[PDB]
């Protein structure tokens, strides 16, 4: 256990006030709705909570960008089929535990609602409340993800303008390692609901929604058929000595069904 | 009919479709094959209890059973005119309660929607032809 | 004196079973659920039956089982948890005319009762509720949690307190009466005051207890299961032999 | 012990929402209404529906929306005010024989529920009231004011708590039964205890929510809309093609 | 779960509780109890000279807690089900061949033969089948 890392990279102060969660939306919902008090105990991994920083990344590359919601937890993304509404904040960790030879910094800002998306250059990501942290931190970097809103709750339909959490790569990743390897630091992103997360109104649990991540059929490829000729499949293989970017027309679907 | 699996012997195979309640007939799907013919021009049809994409979606998701039969609902997706409601038994065949005498056809542009699990003794509304 | 009353209501008596009082020192967690699931009667996934006049007395109209599969809210939450313990509370409605004479009786059969065949004389020896098909308001029952084990895992092969419903008197019509009348019935249920789950897992399905969804495929855009050709027709001919013994295209609804 | 009761009433439970307690420091005024509007069930302007035996289960018989357009007193007062906040209280009557077997279920669908198509299994997951068509006394519901905003403006594009009513079991007749039987139904509503308006404006119409009045013109004193001639006849011939594609004389009922 | 880093010094103690439905398990019955599952969370990032390739080994030591108890004294039985497979103390020269009734004359390896034969004699499962 070397202490040539940065263990003094604790959850830093951010310029933000405490935000009231379910205390506002209590007399405007129609029922009493509590969730299980063991959901608030452990940090489980976000569904979009896996990223990686190779040394082929320029500064200004957005690593992850995830809006606040029930989609930051496998528990709350499962419970949000039963409800129409949520309020309150989350608490997000960050496992950036790269090697003792890497060097580089990331910056995790707190983008407010109704901020125009798209570009978000690295010059203006420091103008938000942000946390800067090295890529060699031992302990998990914790940070709050407040619920800034003008309405009393959000519907569970993903078009809600809510507070995002952008992580720009500030300085590029490099290694002072004595030979032939450039390490790729593989981060994770853990989260749990804060002390006043609350869902609003009970509803029939419909599967065909949002979040409800993609599932695949449990069938071997040696059983499935082919989408350019009426035949089975006879073994998958990579080959970099072929047409690399073909322009086929059969068997090309999107992952939103179209 | 059943072909010869052994050259002259018997072999274990799938049991026949049944039983049905009194007043229920077997809902058949239908495609037409390539028959070499001499003078007949009637298209020879071959019927299955369930088509493909219904033998996938089972064993790709392996559901439970929880009862004895499923209450389907073949609602025509254009304007929502309910065509018929049919029971799908657990042995993989659809039984539709029909009381007529001749072949009643159906439009092939509707979506089977599930409703619930029923017991085996459930009674369906009949069809009219 | 002392007046007796002949009309005295109803309402099967219970002795309260323990929920999370027995299973507390042996389960790792005890997870409460939303306190508004205890308030609403929602329909069971096995909540359909019908009483035809061609049903003889003694026929069993449904046979449920106390689980979290009696509620769409509790069959959705039961993906996250590994076990449950507690009592439900069923309620059945009946859509009958004032022309239908009949009576059904809903009994609470305990676990490990020898599952042969009950008669009408033996169904009424259990804690039962007698109800006719002419009634208007829904009648309800407690469905308790008699069990040998401390909690139930959510893999239903363990026996639990079933709920059998028989036809007591035959469904006969005072009118001449078409045989296609059938009295519909629905079953709705909710947790009683002592339900909780046991141990938080990730949500997975698969399961059990997810509802069977069918693929959204119109049968013109399908494929026949005995020939490499798309499906064209959809017919029902009663003149054909009604017991074909095909081999291709046969499947269970559990994947086998 | 503990007796359970099988027949236990009814009466959907509510948690009280805030009316003029939330919207007080953000509205300029809070205007009370007459305390005798809270006392009388008067008929909604959308208060007519019918259940034919040719309706399949799952069909939606009406779909209201919580507003001041559910009351003729509150659609008259809502010209003077610019916004409202509070809860109503619906009640529906049903004119059915004792020959009609069926059941409707009246649910409280919240705002911003995805407005696709509900089924019978999903309508009963909301706070609902089950009622058959044979009943005599009117049954009532609370129609609460679940909302994201502090108050609602009286321009109805903002979503509010709808009230859907489906056909649960099919309306079948124990008799042979004519298809022209249809079970009539009316919807009456009144404010619950926490209704008030927001800001006094002049009364204007136009609006919304004024009722469509037709001009008092007998059709002999009218003019045809495809020729400069007065109208003479009034017929219905089913032998003509039932889908004419005329261009003159076509209009909406909203002026477009 | 405990998310332990791979460069910790002191060993990672953690409890393994006895979550159960029954009052006490039975020693002659392999019934379901609480498992430990260890998953590689983030991959290894190291160097390696040219050989070997730097595996990181890991062992799992255990002991009973303060409330482990057995239940009911019986006579000790030999079969069990907790027995290391003990092989007979016999040299292969004094054995007998499986296919043909002859002694064994030497054990070896050979890649050039059919690598996956389908012999029907000398096939036995370790569990006794």
């Amino acid at each position: 256990s070397g202490q040539d890392l940065v263990p003094a990279a604790v959850e830093q102060a951010v310029p933000i006030q405490p935000v009231a969660g379910a205390a506002l939306a209590a007399p405007a919902a129609g029922q009493i709705n509590q969730i299980d008090p063991w959901i608030f105990q452990n940090f489980v991994q976000c569904p979009l909570g896996e990223f990686s920083i190779s040394p082929r990344n320029t500064p200004g590359e957005i690593l992850f960008d995830l809006a606040l919601g029930p989609g930051l937890n496998p528990y709350l993304a499962h419970l949000s089929a039963m409800y129409t509404g949520w309020v309150g904040n989350m608490e997000v960790q960050l496992v950036l535990a790269g090697n003792a030879f890497t060097a580089g910094k990331v910056v995790v800002a707190l983008v407010p609602p109704y901020f125009p998306k798209g570009s978000l250059t690295t010059a203006q990501i420091t103008c938000f409340p942000h946390v800067m942290c090295d890529v060699r931190t031992l302990e998990p970097i914790q940070l709050p993800l407040l619920d800034v809103r003008r309405v009393l709750w959000h519907a569970t339909q993903d078009q809600e303008e809510s507070m995002r959490l952008v992580c720009m790569l500030y300085t590029p990743l490099r290694t002072n390692s004595p030979g032939d390897e450039s390490f790729v630091v593989s981060g994770r992103l853990l989260s749990k609901p804060a002390a006043d997360f609350n869902f609003v109104y009970l509803t029939p649990p419909i599967e065909r929604t949002i979040y409800r991540m993609v599932d695949l059929p449990v069938i071997q490829p040696r059983l499935c058929t082919h989408a350019r000729w009426p035949a089975p499949v006879y073994g998958l293989l990579v080959d970099p000595s072929l047409p690399s970017n073909p322009q086929w027309q059969n068997g090309r679907v999107h992952v939103d069904g179209t | 009919t059943i072909p010869e699996y052994n050259d002259g012997l018997l072999v274990p195979l799938a049991p026949p479709i049944g039983p049905f309640l009194p007043g229920e007939v077997l809902l058949r799907f239908r495609t037409y094959m390539r028959q070499i013919d001499t003078a007949d021009a009637a298209a020879e049809a071959i019927d299955c209890a369930l088509p493909q994409e219904f033998v996938s979606w089972f064993a790709s998701n392996a559901f439970t059973v929880q009862s004895e039969a499923l209450l389907l609902r073949y609602r025509n997706t254009l304007t929502g005119q309910l065509l018929f409601e049919c029971k799908l038994y657990n042995e993989g065949y659809i039984a539709l309660s029909y009381s007529g005498s001749g072949p009643l056809t159906f439009p092939t542009d509707g979506i089977f929607e599930v409703v619930s699990w029923v017991p085996r003794l459930y009674q369906l509304a009949s069809v009219g032809s």
